């Protein structure tokens, strides 16, 4: 408990000491970017020992090491939580952000506020290791509120855009709009309990919990942008590809998720908000998936990706298997972090073009971008024994077999089917068929900080899936008799899924005349819900406040 | 439809401007006049774990071993499992095994 | 500073452009741009891969790879 | 710049990109198949699922119908 | 350190090490080297210190307050024994608060230590924890920003009442 | 980096690739409708030859003027800022 | 404010564009691209202005049926994904009149260039500002054309906010 | 409290006898070395409160608001002193007068035991304010616009002399010890409502009240920073710290007739945030944010409960350093522009780099992000309100939304975006303005590591 305790606190620590060396001590300017890469590469190392002693013999800790504040009864100090879910996730998301670092010191290197590029994701960090480790809802707070206003400086870093300004402002309204129930939380949690402490929470583990509850729903809601507060995160891709990279899978949009793990004591015996979770993450995974298939940025179909596996993950919370949630959470971050940065070496390549009918012919042009586009591209939809089927696998046979909504349970499935769709799209236009792209190629993948930062993350996503739930100790009954045609259910509609959008990618190739369809169009628009929702909604507000 | 005789005249003669200017803000080669193998990878190394691991920690163990653990449930530790057939290093204890198995 | 390949090269003759050609003839018309689209199904980019030819990718060493770790799996059994 | 660009033709490639793509593609084959071998349970499935409608009456304690 | 009566800690069983693997245990040698490069230094850097210490012996105590009359005592306003009443029940009022903050931190002490099996061993720190907070709120809720003595022996007789007549209608 | 001349190249080549043109007749001066002989319409699709081969798109206000090599050449120059 | 000359081109160019949209291959494009080229061929020597103006209005509104909800926009144009990336970096250049003289004294060939083409911005500014009023008639211009220089010497009117505009990469 | 009123008399004598190219570096000095002393009124007691004597007394609710009453002081003299370089010499010592004066009356309300004392006092502090924001204000408008004085002297000032004068014959005494052990409950009855009002209907004016609030916009518009400053910062809470004075002997009458003030202040709340979205004035868009962040305040004071007591105290130092922040960063775009018109000037993060990041700081401090002491207020204010009714969570979280919403557009409005072409004036910021919003956001920041300094008595 001395070597653990000391390793858990060095490493956040650690993460912290470039912020302070901002400070001019022995400031090198010449290479802050290989500073803050390399503290997040010693960071994961000293964050893998306490990983193997709880990995051994399952040891955890509190450590409440400052006291911060007494209001009267309610004693607020500094706690650190560093349990089965700190010691699994700050490896992963260590590991993770040290790629993409990697990758940022390739990606952004004519930027002139390089620097300030690199601080600003060392705080985006720091501010989501608050967030996991904290122990009490106030340090909670501070950490959850850090990411979004991160969020908001990062997607807004081009601030002479005024697109990139709008998208950094909406992500700000659609969360605070969640952190009205995070307060609820709060509120109901001191008043009805007294404490913001989650050992006091558990340890008193009200049943009438309807309130706190609804209002942590509400604040994942809006944090992993389910369908309701859902727009924000594909705006969000006005940011630097390295943003939307660390944003969909280390960090931000997982927050939601996490929040209800934390509480699934709670959320265990409230069968109220186990049902109303499944059917918000079940239209989240399908709408966000449906809109994916029209797409023709490529970041904006990776987006619509991360909010219909996000949407999975809250299935899985409403099917009452937190422990699957989080390991989803852990999978999807390698290789759903990965397709990104190889979006950018893509989006590089052709001078900035996002556009995949501006692609294509890529296959053999870019190999490694290619390679790892594809694993990527496997791993997402469950391609057996890859990372991603360690724990889409599992949760597709662990919905089949619940006690369910059945609603839910077909909108889970179709969405898996969507999945293969989306996935063969990025493929089919961006990599298949002959150069679409103006004519001086300028394709070059051949940058040891692209190669080697996207290798390590292809690593993971072959291997990570499997590593981690061999290591990770039983906190479930993984439930496995069942017949045959639910447990090949996942496997199949995914086959079924790349089948069924071979044939719609072919007949883009036919001398036909497309016609336009309503269907078409629901999906391209994104459901009408930011045309209506965006213009409604602010005019309504602003022309309230003149008059 | 394309340009006027005057439209052409006021592009070219801008054109010269233009492209001059741009011309001079190239920098001369002593422009900015600034005022007055394994082993080195391993000291950069070697050097870096020491000022941000070796001294945080020692730091933070000081910190934890003589102010924060001699205050009441500063730090907490879940209990060790114990398992049948194990034996307790305080006491030295032997806990039993568990009951025969039915066959299966 | 920079060689443009002789722009001679590029004709439609064995590609899909030439498959156009034809189609518009028999509407009477002509694609007058039609070489300048041709160098993207020319030499290099003439042949690519279909989508389940992507997919197996490697496929061929790592099962070569594999036969001879079980193989030498089995070897290691029978000892 | 180590790789030159071209006018309106393939891109000059080197051979560590082409020998690396092509050593994690034929890694990601070979974890497949060989974990496929290993535990082919995972994604057919681990143990047999009776049919109900073979137990006898006596295993299930039915009484007979005119008891 | 502390005292152990007022935040308890029941025995520690580890259990033994019982390796079934040739492999080494990884943990154990980086415990050694953490006892090294670690403990030891730091322990030296500490025994300095409390060397010097050891040399400068001083000491502090711990306040005592005499008890005075209470507000019952009080004649109506009388400002000096008001004064010292209203001064001991503040004094009173904020070491209650600290009462249940350590029956809080053994509530919440309890159930990390029990892991998954706190709900059956930690009731008798539920139950200890539900007791004080239920006499902190008799004393102390809803007296309001501007509380005192005064408006806390209201509400103590107004409960006095409540409980006196419930006697009648037994 | 673009420069004046390989601007001009880029520019003459894909007008040689234009069936409507004599690759023998083309010069940076030969306007488009007076020297060629084409139409608006295939002043049109040229100069959405040229945003599809420099990558940019000329507005149709300014698009309307460019009627020989040159003055693309220029155009595109000035928005590139190109001056060698 | 358009001719009808202008209207139709505009409407060739984009359904171009959004026809491109549609058809992603080059080869299925450069098809419907011939065959849309043919629709205007069919009816370019059109003589009544009423049947022009017809069919220019129902070209239109086909158009806005067949158009695309997602058509392809250049990075750099405007709703593009490049659009104004760059104009956090774009810094007029004023602002190096506020230079410290030690930073100044870093750039020594750069800034004696630069009172070079202060020198002449002064000395030129008085005539533009003769052959504007001059060449203007009264009551004010009617358009927003500027007159090119008349004169050897001369630099064309208002110019220096288009010459020293800043580079479009600036950083 | 005298080691503090004669010092600050004395800044006087020291202003009117410096050389004449000192006036400013001498009075600064003295007045930062005043504000060093201030840190000995922490001497508090978890019991008693600091009694000096008969007169002056402090506890945790005034020793905060005099210790930021004499932080200001200095501060405001750096941000006055570069548009006042044009004025003659007697003129800036009679400005600087002016703010010693109103120091001076503001160090003894805050201290003062007798609520007649304090009633003095409370008045007197706007002789100084008036004369400040007319004599060197922006236009010739009126901030006294009569019908305010009016209003105000009628429903505010005169009803609580009345009621002042009318207790201390009932109960004998004023002086808020006594009042603390011989108070008495207030029945039902025509005659108690209209003490209440009295009592309560002039600190609502200065809070101000939503409905009453209107004069506060007009005043920011025409003063000098110097007066935006000691307004926003100070002279609004002696509003709040009149009402946490005076509801002691209110009691129980506040149950009912804190109904209306709490209507006006949780619907107030939300409409004056959405007015924020379209201000065109930086000075009217931050007047109506200490309209909106007030209206907190007043809840808090109103249901009076231990929460929202130590609610209040933090809320009200906080927004103090954060509007005054806000008030200087806009003071110094104006310095460049000669314009309030927060639209006329973009994009100016290009331009002034170090100064965006003053911005950032105050935007992010006004919309309460946590763990600063603006969210620690804003917070326990919220948790209060629950308890009082659960309903509240609502209002009070689409205000959170909404603050949100124009502090980041303020933000984004005048510090990003494209830069405004003709405006070719900017120079780079000054040391004394990057201090001078230095000196506001450390203290601020510094908070959060001890807040119980800032909770007040109830903590
Ligand atoms: C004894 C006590 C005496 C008082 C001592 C006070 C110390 C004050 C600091 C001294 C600084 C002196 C110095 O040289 O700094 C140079 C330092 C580096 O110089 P530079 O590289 O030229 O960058 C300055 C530019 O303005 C460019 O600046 P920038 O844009 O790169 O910095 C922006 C950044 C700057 O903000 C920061 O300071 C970063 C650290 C925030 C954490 O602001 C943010 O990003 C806001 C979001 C913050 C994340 C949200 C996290 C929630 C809180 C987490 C709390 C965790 C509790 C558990 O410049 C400054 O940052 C000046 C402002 C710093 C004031 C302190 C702000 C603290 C917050
Ligand atoms: C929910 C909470 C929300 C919090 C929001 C506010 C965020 C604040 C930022 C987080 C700061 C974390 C660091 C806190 C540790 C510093 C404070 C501290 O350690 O206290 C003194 C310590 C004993 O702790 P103690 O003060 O007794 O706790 C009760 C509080 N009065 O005793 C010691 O520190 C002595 C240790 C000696 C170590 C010397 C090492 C060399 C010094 C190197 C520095 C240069
Ligand atoms: C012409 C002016 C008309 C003013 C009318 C004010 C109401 C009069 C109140 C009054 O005189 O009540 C009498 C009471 C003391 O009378 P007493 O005989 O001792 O006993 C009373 C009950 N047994 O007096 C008292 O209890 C003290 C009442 C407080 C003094 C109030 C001062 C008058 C103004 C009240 C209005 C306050 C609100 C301001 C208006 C705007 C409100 C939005
Ligand atoms: C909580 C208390 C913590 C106490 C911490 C005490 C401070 C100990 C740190 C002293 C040395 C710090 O040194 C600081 O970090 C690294 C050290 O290599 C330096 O950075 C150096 O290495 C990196 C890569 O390793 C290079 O990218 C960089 O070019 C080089 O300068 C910083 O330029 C220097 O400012
Ligand atoms: C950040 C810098 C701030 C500078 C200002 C604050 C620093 C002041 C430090 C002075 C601390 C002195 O504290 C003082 O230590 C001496 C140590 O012998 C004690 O001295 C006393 O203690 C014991 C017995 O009582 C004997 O050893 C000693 O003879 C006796 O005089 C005092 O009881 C104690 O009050």
């Amino acid at each position: 408990m001395n070597m653990f305790s000391s390793l858990s606190l060095v490493t956040l620590l650690l993460l912290t000491m470039p912020i302070m060396m901002m400070s001019f001590n022995t400031y090198k300017p010449s290479n802050y970017p290989l500073y803050v890469k390399t503290a997040i590469s010693y960071a994961f190392i000293t964050s893998m020992i306490p990983t193997m002693m709880f990995i051994h013999s399952g040891q955890e800790l509190i450590i409440s090491n400052w006291h911060w504040l007494t209001i009267q009864t309610l004693k607020l100090s500094l706690s650190f939580k560093m349990d089965y879910f700190s010691m699994m996730f700050i490896p992963v998301a260590l590991f993770v952000t040290w790629s993409i670092m990697e990758f940022s010191m390739w990606y952004m290197y004519s930027d002139p506020n390089i620097n300030k590029f690199f601080k600003y994701l060392l705080l985006f960090l720091i501010t989501m290791l608050i967030l996991v480790t904290a122990n009490n809802l106030f340090q909670l707070f501070i950490g959850w509120e850090g990411v979004g206003i991160m969020s908001f400086l990062l997607i807004g870093w081009w601030y002479g855009r005024a697109d990139a300004n709008t998208a950094a402002l909406q992500a700000i309204l659609y969360n605070r709009i969640g952190d009205i129930g995070f307060i609820l939380a709060m509120a109901w949690f001191l008043t009805n309990l007294n404490t913001w402490d989650l050992q006091q929470i558990f340890m008193l583990n009200p049943s009438d919990s309807n309130m706190p509850l609804i209002g942590l729903a509400l604040a994942a809601t809006g944090k992993s942008a389910q369908f309701g507060l859902h727009p924000w995160l594909p705006s969000a891709m006005e940011g630097p590809t390295p943003v939307s990279a660390l944003l969909h899978s280390s960090t931000m949009v997982v927050a939601g998720i996490f929040l209800l793990i934390r509480f699934y004591p709670l959320t265990e015996n409230n069968k109220y908000i186990q049902s109303i979770t499944l059917c918000l993450g079940a239209i989240t995974t399908l709408f966000t998936a449906m809109c994916a298939l029209t797409q023709n940025d490529i970041k904006k179909i990776i987006a619509f990706s991360t909010s219909s596996q996000l949407g999975l993950m809250m299935v899985t919370i409403g099917i009452n298997q937190p422990y699957l949630a989080f390991l989803h959470i852990c999978t999807h971050a390698f290789f759903k972090a990965m397709l990104f940065m190889c979006s950018g070496s893509i989006i590089h390549s052709l001078n900035d073009e996002q556009d995949i009918r501006k692609m294509g012919g890529l296959f053999k042009a870019m190999p490694f971008t290619t390679t790892a586009l594809i694993v990527g591209s496997l791993a997402l939809t469950g391609m057996p024994f890859l990372t991603g089927f360690y724990s889409k696998d599992l949760i597709i046979e662990a919905a089949n077999t619940s006690y369910t909504n059945a609603w839910a349970l077909l909108m889970t499935l179709i969405a898996t089917s969507f999945t293969a769709i989306y996935s063969t799209r990025i493929i089919f236009f961006a990599l298949l068929g002959q150069p679409r792209f103006p004519t001086l190629v300028n394709i070059n993948e051949n940058n040891p900080l692209l190669i080697n930062s996207i290798k390590r993350l292809l690593i993971g996503s072959l291997f990570a899936g499997y590593i981690i739930s061999n290591n990770i100790p039983p906190t479930t009954i993984p439930q496995m008799t069942m017949p045959y045609y639910l447990k090949t259910t996942a496997l199949i509609v995914t086959i079924l899924g790349f089948i069924l959008a071979l044939e719609i990618s072919n007949m883009t190739k036919n001398l036909k005349y497309h016609y336009p369809s309503n269907a078409f169009k629901f999906s391209t628009l994104l459901g009408y819900f930011p045309t209506i929702m965006h213009r409604l909604a602010p005019y309504m507000n602003l022309s309230m406040s003149q008059k | 439809s394309g340009y006027t005789p005057e439209e052409k005249l006021r592009l070219q003669q801008l054109r010269e401007l233009r492209r001059r200017w741009l011309k001079d803000q190239e920098l001369s080669p002593r422009e900015p006049v600034l005022p007055p193998n394994v082993i080195y990878k391993t000291y950069r190394h070697s050097i870096f774990a020491f000022t941000h691991v070796l001294i945080p920690v020692w730091i933070i163990h000081y910190y934890l071993k003589y102010h924060v653990t001699t205050k009441p449930y500063t730090i907490v530790e879940k209990k060790p499992r114990i398992f049948p057939g194990d034996t307790i290093l305080e006491t030295g204890e032997v806990i039993p095994p568990m009951k025969e198995f039915p066959d299966q | 500073k920079m060689e443009l390949p002789d722009y001679k090269q590029w004709k439609i003759e064995g590609t899909p452009l030439e498959t156009v050609q034809e189609k518009l003839a028999a509407r009477g018309l002509r694609d007058p741009w039609g070489r300048n689209e041709a160098w993207r199904y020319m030499g290099g980019f003439a042949n690519n891969v279909s989508f389940v030819g992507a997919l197996l990718k490697g496929f061929k060493w790592g099962f070569a790879a594999f036969v001879v770790a079980i193989g030498a799996e089995y070897y290691l059994e029978s000892q | 710049a180590h790789i030159e660009p071209r006018y309106r033709q393939f891109p000059q490639l080197t051979r560590s990109q082409v020998i690396q793509a092509e050593f994690f593609s034929a890694t990601m084959w070979f974890w497949i198949l060989w974990r496929f071998w290993h535990d082919s349970d995972a994604v057919l499935g681990h143990f047999p699922y009776p049919d109900p409608s073979q137990w006898t009456d006596e295993e299930l304690g039915i009484p007979p119908d005119d008891e | 350190s502390w005292d152990k009566d007022v935040y308890p800690e029941p025995p520690r069983r580890t259990p033994a090490p019982s390796p079934q693997t040739s492999l080494p245990n990884p943990i154990t040698y980086l415990t050694k080297a953490f006892d090294l490069l670690v403990d030891r230094p730091v322990t030296l850097v500490r025994e300095f210190i409390e060397r010097q210490h050891a040399k400068n012996k001083y000491y502090y105590y711990h306040r005592e307050f005499r008890r005075v009359p209470d507000i019952t005592e009080c004649q109506e306003k009388d400002v000096l024994c008001m004064f010292e009443a209203e001064m001991q029940w503040r004094r009173d009022y904020k070491v209650d608060q600290e009462i249940v903050n350590i029956i809080q931190e053994r509530l919440k002490a309890c159930q990390q230590r029990e892991g998954e099996s706190h709900r059956q061993n930690c009731a008798k720190e539920l139950e200890q924890f539900t007791q004080v907070v239920k006499a902190y709120q008799d004393r102390y809720h809803d007296l309001g920003a501007h509380y005192s003595a005064r408006k806390c022996l209201a509400k103590q007789k107004q409960r006095m009442l409540a409980e006196r007549k419930a006697a009648k209608e037994a | 980096p673009l420069t004046l001349e390989g601007i001009k190249d880029r520019v003459l080549y894909v007008l040689k690739l234009y069936d409507k043109i004599d690759p023998e007749k083309l010069s940076v001066n030969s306007h488009f409708m007076k020297d060629l002989g084409l139409d608006s319409l295939d002043q049109v699709e040229i100069i959405m030859a040229m945003e599809d081969e420099f990558g940019f798109e000329i507005p149709d206000i300014d698009a309307e003027k460019l009627m020989c090599p040159q003055e693309i050449v220029d155009y595109i120059a000035d928005k590139k800022d190109v001056y060698e | 404010y358009l001719t009808h000359q202008q209207k139709v081109l505009r409407l060739y160019k984009r359904a171009l564009r959004h026809l491109e949209s549609w058809c992603i291959h080059r080869d299925k494009y450069r098809y419907f691209a011939c065959l849309l080229r043919a629709r205007f061929d069919e009816h370019k020597n059109e003589k009544d202005m009423v049947k022009a103006t017809q069919l220019l209005r129902e070209a239109e509104e086909e158009f806005w049926h067949g158009q695309h909800p997602q058509p392809y926009i250049f990075p750099e144009s405007p709703g593009g994904t490049s659009y104004e990336r760059y104009e956090c970096y774009k810094v007029p250049e004023w602002c190096l009149d506020d230079w410290h003289p030690s930073e100044k004294a870093m750039y020594p060939d750069y800034f004696a260039k630069r009172e070079q083409w202060k020198k002449l911005r002064r000395e030129s500014w008085e005539r533009e500002v003769k052959q504007l009023q001059e060449e203007t008639p009264v009551g004010g211009p009617r358009t927003e054309a500027l007159p090119p220089a008349r004169k050897q010497g001369d630099l064309p009117p208002l110019w220096w906010h288009i010459v020293t505009r800043p580079r479009e990469r600036p950083m | 409290m005298l080691k503090y009123i004669i010092p600050t008399i004395m800044l006087m004598p020291l202003t009117w006898l410096s050389k004449n190219n000192m006036i400013w570096v001498n009075s600064t000095a003295h007045s930062l070395l005043i504000s060093f002393t201030s840190l000995l009124l922490m001497n508090q007691f978890g019991d008693n409160s600091l009694n000096f004597s008969l007169l002056f007394f402090s506890d945790s609710l005034s020793t905060p608001l005099l210790i930021l009453t004499m932080w200001l002081l200095p501060l405001m003299l750096m941000a006055s002193q570069h548009h006042l370089s044009k004025e003659n010499l007697t003129r800036k010592k009679l400005f600087i007068t002016m703010l010693i004066s109103l120091q001076l009356f503001l160090i003894m309300t805050f201290t003062a035991m007798e609520l007649i004392l304090f009633y003095i006092l409370f008045e007197a502090t706007l002789v100084p304010t008036l004369i400040i924001i007319t004599r060197w204000g922006n236009q010739t408008e009126r901030l006294n616009a009569g019908l305010y004085f009016l209003f105000y002297t009628l429903a505010g000032s005169l009803p609580l002399l009345v009621a002042l004068i009318y207790i201390q014959n009932t109960v004998g005494s004023l002086n808020f010890l006594m009042l603390q052990y011989w108070v008495q409950p207030v029945h039902n009855s025509w005659s108690n409502v209209f003490m209440w009002l009295a009592c309560m209907m002039a600190f609502m004016v200065k809070m101000p009240l939503y409905g009453l609030h209107l004069w506060l916009p007009k005043a920011h518009v025409e003063a000098p920073i110097a007066g935006s400053m000691v307004l926003a910062a100070v002279l609004l809470k002696l509003g709040g710290y009149g009402m946490l004075r005076i509801t002691l002997i209110l009691n129980p009458m506040t149950d009912f007739m804190a109904y209306p003030f709490i209507m006006l202040s949780l619907w107030g709340m939300i409409m004056t945030s959405s007015i924020c979205l379209r201000q065109t004035d930086l000075k009217s868009l931050i007047a109506y944010s200490s309209v909106s962040h007030m209206a907190l305040v007043i809840v808090a004071i109103l249901i009076q409960t231990p929460w929202s007591y130590m609610g209040a105290t933090a809320l009200m130092i906080a927004h103090g350093l954060t509007s005054s922040m806000l008030f200087c960063l806009a003071n110094s775009n104006y310095e460049r522009i000669h314009s309030r018109t927060m639209i006329l000037a973009r994009g100016l993060q290009t331009l002034l780099p170090l100064m965006a990041t003053w911005w950032l700081l105050a935007s992010l401090t006004n919309l309460a992000l946590p763990p600063t002491i603006n969210l620690i207020g804003e917070l326990f204010v919220v948790m209060s309100t629950f308890s009082w009714s659960n309903i509240t969570i609502i209002l009070m979280g689409v205000n959170m939304v909404i603050t949100a919403l124009y502090s980041l557009y303020m933000l984004i409005m005048t510090q990003r975006g494209k830069y405004t072409y003709h405006i070719n004036n900017i120079s780079p910021s000054f040391t004394r303005e990057n201090a001078l919003m230095s000196l506001h956001i450390l203290p601020l920041l510094l908070l959060t590591l001890n807040p119980k300094i800032i909770l007040g008595p109830l903590y």
